[PDB]
């Protein structure tokens, strides 16, 4: 759908009021299935490795998050439709410039293609960016044709601060999700009992990301 | 309390980052 109206008349007010915004049927069936094929080929060719954490202490990562992931820049052969998804997400964010809170969004991460390979894997309750690493908006595209969450689980449960309800996001085919990455939105991926795929990017606030980079580059 | 960075999903801190 045209980016300007979707951004300004839906995504922006949704985010500023609730800190969470769901856009269903984002790219359509044909493109969504092409993304699915590209993701399944990354899976089948052994590209995924254990999901990792910002800080590592004694714990196995698998007691925290049970997904397997790879990072995609968008230009790789065989990831062209993932690249189109990334470009579409970026187009929406660019049309939101200066209207998402007080953030100045200038950049983002690579895309994280993630699979919870059934078997009850999930992700314990956490905050995407608790300590100021620059991430201000998490954007996730789901691609699970045939997902029945009542059987297969895998709901992303978000606990938005100050709200009388939590937000249950089933990982529905062709669903796009945005939410503030900071402590306003703790969230868990509830156990998945079938193979579950999602593609995430995180958008940076320029000034916070600059401070985080200074911290990293000085030790 | 718990250090929430130990539960936060990793992102590269080095390299550039993609510029919009």
């Amino acid at each position: 759908l045209p980016a300007l109206k979707l951004a300004l008349e839906y995504i922006v007010p949704c985010m500023n009021k609730h800190g969470i915004c769901v856009v269903d049927d984002f790219l359509g069936k044909e493109t969504g299935q092409q993304i699915g094929d590209e993701v399944r080929a990354l899976h089948d060719t052994g590209k995924f490795t254990d999901g990792q954490l910002v800080s590592q202490k004694s714990d196995s990562s698998k007691d925290i998050r049970g997904d397997k992931i790879t990072w995609i820049e968008g230009k790789e052969p065989g990831c062209e439709t993932i690249g189109l998804l990334m470009s579409s997400m970026d187009d929406l964010i660019r049309h939101c410039n200066g209207k998402l809170g007080s953030y100045k969004i200038n950049g983002r991460t690579k895309a994280m293609v993630a699979c919870y390979p059934g078997n009850g894997t999930g992700y314990v309750r956490h905050v995407d960016n608790p300590n100021g690493d620059g991430r201000c908006v998490t954007c996730i595209y789901y691609l699970n044709k045939d997902w029945d969450a009542k059987v297969s689980g895998g709901i992303l449960r978000i606990f938005p601060e100050g709200k009388a309800q939590f937000a249950d996001i089933e990982p529905k085919f062709d669903r796009l999700l945005f939410f503030w990455s900071d402590r306003r939105n703790p969230h868990e991926v509830q156990p998945a009992y079938a193979t579950r795929y999602a593609i995430s990017v995180w958008y940076f606030d320029a000034d916070e990301r600059a401070r985080a980079k200074v911290k990293y580059l000085t030790g | 309390e718990l250090d929430l960075e130990t539960l936060a999903p990793y992102i590269p801190m080095d390299g550039e980052d993609f510029q919009l």
